[PDB]
């Protein structure tokens, strides 16, 4: 049995993994109580990947929920599925992190970190066999930035033979929701390369796009947002919990996406997304998802995949499919785009197919891509970071928490240096 | 929990401060005897929150708040007005002497003999709570205790407590209006002591808020009943997110952090755009971008201050209601656009953000609209040097003549200070140019 | 930087070994003098490798036979000579395993290494040009990789069930990479010097395996630091112009394959760890040789904390040496080979060493 420990930092990563268990509550037929109302038996067989069992056929789920300010949390157990997740399992604190990095990191997480390692370090330990993490944050703010990285550092030094894998919403590069995101993400940034496997970076500018162009949502608020990224969180893990055809699972994805330990930034996406009229005018195929798929406009990472070349892109199909329309379409994607390759990846896609779908779908289908077009990401944030840093904007709240100049530098020439790794594949000659 | 503090010094605290909890028992449906009788007709709910009121046994809640005067008239209007039952009976009116509009007399010859029971008072508040979050002082620029008394308790409090933020909500001294001779000195002494232990300090001026309520809320003949209700708003703004849900929560630690760059230029403004009467809350639809690009009108700041003339540092836009987020992220960008707004070259980001389901209360009596969302920003400027040069000329013009300073020595202070003071405002009025520099390689 | 001071290389045949005895084992490496030649035992296919220099240390009595000091004197005092004139310098083993890199680089008390000797002819150089214009200081330190983590050597533990306290690499903008915590200590003779290494050796991590009874499973990085104050002809202070300069002296694990040097847990992970890092190494000397060629490369510094802490020696400002150890038998003719073109791939690296005068942008600059 495979199991998977998920861990919810700050006020994003809640907001989405209260979505996430509320959609994954829905694939397995788990009521608010933690009952099981279901009618299929393939719901139950693989429960333990991310639920516990309980005394009267109950069903806990295996989270863990970490704060520095108490709204987000109560918001969760005033809710819909507030009531199945462990109340010793809410850890928390007073006196946010204040959209400091050092705060969330060295002075005020450090305080309370020790609590949240106890409580991992229960739920591993009551798993058969551990194959990773799952760590839903934000890069802008301290909590998710600082108390996230913390326990990366600290759960890969324990367990540093499972998977790290993590969600995390960056900045935009139009308008910012703060002020420090380039000294912040930065900081994040040096610490995640050097202490993951596979992180999906998950921009708020495309999924507003994506609900524009496609949903054809122009009130979309937050709860929606979620709804997109919470269905990629459930793609990836599917072949773990469902039967299939062609299996996959998180450390058979890193070893073709991964070709360098380094270049694990990837651009997810999900389809079939369409607006609710205009469901009844396409035909749902293999090659209609393909199309959907490697999109530029249906990747949530804000990022144009045609700025750059692909190195290895994955594709998790869910349904009843035809394993010659999934491999014949993903070779007329590499012969046709050619350029958008890389030349010395002779077959540059990875596939995995599912025999159970979603919910309400025939089939459904996720995206997994590596390209130089995250060059963009990285790139922007050095420009504004050192623009910053070259006169000392807001230098004197991180240095007054116990930092110093030195280690700015560290994460801009590690993450300069990143830049280069992925423009070294991007001249063809 | 989180929990904070308000002060209230001198007059313009107080007869600000009678207009916020005002608003405070409002929104959380407290009676101003202290009761809630939705909660035993409810049987649960924080809806009196811990915030900005104690509750006790017997059903009463009684509000964090310490504020004095100095003088007893206007404190004993509360010991005897409408909300007598709400307050602890602990106010300080130990003013059988006013400061006569004189530091010297706030900071010292009666700048003492109250201190102490402040400080006791607090430190009372202090261990009835579960973790603090902050101060929050209202005070005024141009008297005597809400100069000196301020600057000697922000001092005190700087020691015993230390790292807590301390957000000042004072009233700026107007350019043409002013009710006081001695103004320009007593603004640069306080400003001199108050600059190295507060963190952010709010400003507003009279003089906009006058123009305000003429052009948008119709109102010819205004009083500080009005100016004080919209001062109300402002302040919950910055306080929802530790009451009430959101999506994108913000504590009083966030503002410390992207409106302050460097430690000596903590002074930013703030403004309130939809504030509209009854009538014109019909014919306007008072959408997100409406009530965004309002903020940013220079007319409806409530400082008198162009920031056409200056450049921008960081805003900090709280918004209320019935908000979606997409709505920001465009109005944001419409703004980033226009060239009439410059921003730093070292803060491309320059934004904030900060998002609140509860929207806001109409204080019945009052001259605001009902609506269902409402935005209130924070904003960091070059352009208030302009403002600091005009006290700092009035103050030379009167101190190269020695005028008013035998009112000052004679309860204290030294001939030397007034320069001492005057030397770090004019070090004041470089900072905010030196970073106005772009930069160059 | 007026310079480009080619990295020398150096090949040495070690001698058959009591397995390489018990198993009747062939012998396929052979030289000419300069020349090394290789065959596969099949009598299929030759090969030929030609390099700066070239040991023969596979029979005493032979001819051309290098022994331990002539190594010594062909590779390392040349480098003493250069860090007496002021560049970094850098000397760093290869090979497989049991080829014998700690042996010619440290060695043993009856056959002291390259460092013995080396410390002890810098001693006694000093000695006779330590007059009164110019005086001395030196620092060593010596420090070790293990499972990617790093140790200091020259301490003495606590007493616990976990005495090894690892410290952490920072990146300095000017001095580049380096460890924080390290213990640098004042030396004086050569006597100091041994008692440091014989500390440092006993701390170090060995095993038995079944290539090496005694085995080197950890990476071990020896840094000398030496300072030349000299004195001008001044109107005022003398000893006012300072000159420093680096010795990093390397000796790194060999491959080691799983399944000849069967043993499961914590051998299995700290070699998986050692193979990983010279992995990486072979990565940056190839990308090295192919920047010699004129080619715009990237070069992976930072896949590990060797590489990353000898991102000056590999490339960067030093003059580097490499000393390739080979052994003979025909049943490592497959690692011999792969040693021998990452060596002599190696040749075609080219660093820029300047002198560290401590004088550029202060006065010595606009003069010339
Ligand atoms: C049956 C129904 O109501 O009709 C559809 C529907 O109208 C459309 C528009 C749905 C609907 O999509 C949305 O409304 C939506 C809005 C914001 C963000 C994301 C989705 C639907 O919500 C999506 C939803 O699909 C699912 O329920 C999947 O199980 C989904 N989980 C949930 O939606 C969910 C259910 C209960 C509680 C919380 C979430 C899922 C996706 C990936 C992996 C696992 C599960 C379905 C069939 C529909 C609705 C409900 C309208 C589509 O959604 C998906 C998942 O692609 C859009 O295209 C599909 C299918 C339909 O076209
Ligand atoms: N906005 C507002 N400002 C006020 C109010 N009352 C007084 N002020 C301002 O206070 C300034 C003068 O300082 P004061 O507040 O009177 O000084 P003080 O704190 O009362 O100290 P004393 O004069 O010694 O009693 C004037 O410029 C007024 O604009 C008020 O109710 N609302
Ligand atoms: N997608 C998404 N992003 C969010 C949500 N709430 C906040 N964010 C992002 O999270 C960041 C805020 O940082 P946050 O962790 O809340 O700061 P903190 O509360 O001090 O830890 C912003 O950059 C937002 O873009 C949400 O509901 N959905
Ligand atoms: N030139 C040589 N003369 C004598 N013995 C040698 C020679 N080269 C290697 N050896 C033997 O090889 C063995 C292993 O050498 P060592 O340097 O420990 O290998 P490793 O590379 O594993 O550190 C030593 O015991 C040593 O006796
Ligand atoms: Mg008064």
């Amino acid at each position: 049995m495979r199991e998977i420990v998920h861990i919810q930092a700050g006020q994003c990563g809640n907001q989405i993994g209260a979505k996430f268990w509320e959609v994954i509550s829905d694939e397995h037929g788990i009521d608010p109580t933690g009952s099981y109302h279901g009618d299929s038996d393939l719901q139950l067989e693989r429960i333990n990947v991310y639920y516990n069992e309980a005394t009267g056929n109950k069903y806990v789920p295996r989270a863990i929920l970490v704060d520095l300010e108490p709204g987000t949390m109560d918001s969760v157990r005033s809710g819909p599925f507030g009531q199945i997740f462990r109340p010793d399992n809410f850890v928390f604190g007073q006196s946010g992190a204040g959209n400091n990095w050092a705060k969330g990191h060295y002075t005020e997480g450090a305080e309370l970190v020790d609590s949240v390692l106890d409580v991992v370090r229960k739920e591993s330990e009551s798993c058969d066999c551990l194959q990773g993490f799952q760590l839903t944050h934000s890069l802008g703010g301290g909590t998710g930035s600082g108390m996230g990285t913390l326990l990366i550092s600290k759960i890969r030094e324990e367990y540093p033979d499972r998977i790290m894998n993590t969600f995390s919403v960056m900045p935009s590069p139009k308008v910012s929701d703060t002020v420090v995101e380039p000294y912040n993400a930065t900081l994040s940034v040096h610490q995640l390369v050097e202490n993951t496997d596979e992180t999906y970076c998950i921009d708020n500018e495309a999924l507003y796009d994506i609900c524009f162009r496609t949903l054809k949502l122009t009130t979309p608020t937050y709860g929606d947002l979620n709804h997109l990224v919470s269905a990629t969180m459930s793609g990836v893990t599917t072949c773990l919990r469902f039967p299939g055809q062609l299996n996959a699972d998180l450390r058979k994805l890193a070893v073709n996406m991964v070709p360098f330990p380094r270049l694990h930034f990837f651009m997810p996406g999900f389809a079939p997304l369409t607006s609710r009229g205009s469901q009844q005018y396409r035909a749902l195929t293999v090659p209609e998802l393909t199309q959907q798929m490697f999109d530029s406009k249906n990747m949530m990472a804000a990022c144009d995949p045609r700025h750059g070349r692909y190195l290895t892109v994955a594709a998790i199909f869910r349904g009843r499919m035809s394993m010659k329309e999934v491999d014949e379409q993903m070779l007329n994607v590499q012969n046709k785009n050619s350029s958008y390759f890389v030349e010395w990846i002779p077959n540059n896609v990875k596939t995995a197919v599912c025999d159970i779908p979603p919910r309400g779908l025939k089939m459904s289908a996720t995206f997994i891509g590596n390209s130089t077009a995250i060059q963009e990401l990285f790139k922007r944030i050095s420009e504004q970071f050192t623009a910053m840093f070259r006169r000392k904007a807001f230098l004197h709240w991180y240095t007054g928490e116990g930092m110093d100049e030195m280690e700015f530098t560290e994460a801009e020439s590690n993450m300069n240096d990143l830049v280069s790794e992925y423009q070294q594949y991007q001249d063809a000659t | 929990m989180r929990e904070c503090i308000s002060i209230h010094v001198g007059q313009a605290g107080v007869q600000i401060g009678n207009a916020c909890w005002e608003l405070y028992c409002l929104e959380h449906g407290i009676q101003p005897d202290g009761q809630m009788p939705s909660d035993k007709t409810i049987g649960g709910g924080d809806d009196s929150f811990n915030t900005f009121f104690s509750e006790t046994g017997a059903g009463k809640h009684v509000p964090r708040a310490v504020f004095v005067d100095l003088e007893p008239t206007v404190i004993d209007e509360v010991r005897t007005g409408t909300y007598r039952q709400l307050f602890h009976p602990e106010q300080l009116i130990t003013g059988k002497e006013d400061a006569a509009n004189n530091y010297a007399r706030g900071h010292y010859t009666i700048g003492k003999e109250i201190i102490d029971l402040v400080l006791d008072r607090i430190r009372k508040l202090a261990d009835q709570c579960t973790g603090l979050q902050g101060f929050l002082v209202f005070h005024s620029f141009g008297g005597g205790t809400g100069s000196g008394f301020t600057s000697l308790l922000m001092e005190r409090l700087s020691v015993d407590y230390g790292k807590k933020s301390k957000l000042e909500f004072s009233i700026y001294p107007a350019p043409q209006v002013s009710t006081a001779v001695v103004e320009p000195y007593n603004s640069i002494l306080t400003t001199h002591t108050t600059l190295e232990h507060s963190d952010c300090a709010f400003m507003v001026d009279n003089e906009a808020i006058y123009d305000i309520c003429r052009r948008n809320l119709d109102i010819e003949r205004p009083t500080y009943t009005n100016l004080n209700r919209l001062i109300s708003q402002i302040v919950s703004s910055i306080t929802a997110s530790l009451r009430f849900d959101g999506a994108l929560n913000v504590d009083l630690t966030e503002f410390q952090t992207n409106l302050v760059p460097y430690p000596r230029i903590h002074f930013p403004l703030a403004t309130y755009a939809p504030v509209i009467s009854a009538e014109k809350a019909y014919h306007e639809q008072l959408s997100v971008a409406e009530i965004t690009n309002a903020c940013f009108e220079p007319a409806n700041q409530m400082v008198k201050c162009d920031p056409r003339h200056g450049k921008y540092m960081a805003c900090c836009l709280l918004y209320r209601g019935d908000v979606v987020p997409k709505d920001v992220n465009a109005a944001i960008a419409t703004i980033k656009t226009k060239r009439s707004i410059q921003f730093v070259d070292w803060c491309p980001t320059g934004f904030k953000v900060g998002i609140n389901y509860q929207p806001p209360t109409v204080v019945p009596g009052g001259d605001l609209a009902k609506v269902q969302r409402a935005v209130c920003m924070l904003s960091n400027t070059t352009a208030i040097a302009e403002a600091w040069a005009r006290l700092d000329h009035k103050f030379d013009l009167m101190y190269a003549k020695r005028a008013f300073v035998h009112w000052y020595v004679g309860e204290g202070m030294e001939e030397g200070e007034f320069s001492e003071a005057r030397e770090d405002m004019a070090a004041l009025e470089k900072d905010y140019e030196e970073v106005g520099v772009d930069s160059v390689e | 930087l007026g310079s480009n001071s080619q990295v020398t290389v150096a090949v040495r045949v070690r001698p058959f070994s009591k397995r390489e005895k018990t198993e009747k084992a062939s012998q396929v490496v052979f030289t000419n003098g300069e020349e090394i030649t290789v065959e596969h035992p099949d009598m299929k296919q030759v090969y030929s490798f030609i390099y700066d220099v070239s040991f023969w240390s596979f029979d005493e009595c032979h001819p051309g036979y290098a022994s331990q000091t002539t190594v010594y004197e062909t590779l390392a005092a040349p480098l003493l000579d250069r860090a007496f004139e002021g560049y970094n310098t850098c000397l760093f083993a290869y090979g497989q395993t049991g080829s014998g890199k700690s042996y010619t680089m440290m060695g043993l008390n009856e056959e002291p290494g390259i460092i013995p000797r080396f410390c002890e002819d810098l001693f006694a150089q000093i000695a006779k040009k330590q007059t009164s214009e110019v005086s001395y200081h030196l620092e060593m330190s010596f420090f070790e990789v293990y499972n990617e983590k790093i140790h200091d050597l020259l301490v003495c533990k606590g007493e616990n069930g976990q005495r090894k306290q690892p410290l952490r690499a920072r990146e300095h903008p000017v001095s580049g990479p380096y460890v924080e915590g390290l213990s640098m200590n004042v030396v004086s003779s050569y006597s100091d010097i041994q008692s440091w290494l014989e500390l440092g050796n006993k701390q170090r991590a060995t095993a038995a395996t079944g290539m090496n009874d005694k085995s080197s499973r950890s990476h071990s990085v020896f840094t000398l630091v030496m300072t030349q104050t000299k004195t001008e002809v001044v109107e005022g202070e003398e000893h006012d112009h300072r000159i420093t300069s680096r010795i990093n002296l390397v000796d790194l694990a060999g491959s080691e394959r799983c399944s000849t040097a069967h043993s499961s847990g914590q051998r299995l992970k700290e070699g998986v760890s050692i193979n990983k890092s010279l992995l990486t190494l072979g990565k940056v000397i190839s990308a090295l040789s192919e920047q010699a060629n004129g080619k715009r490369v990237f070069i992976p510094y930072r896949e590990s904390t060797l590489t990353w802490l000898l991102k000056e020696s590999l490339g960067g400002n030093s003059k580097t040496a490499m000393i390739a150890t080979v052994s003979p038998a025909a049943s490592n003719i497959e690692e011999t080979l792969s040693t021998l073109r990452y060596a002599t791939q190696a040749r075609l690296i080219v660093n820029i060493a300047k002198v560290n005068e401590d004088m550029n942008a202060k006065l010595i600059r606009e003069l010339k």
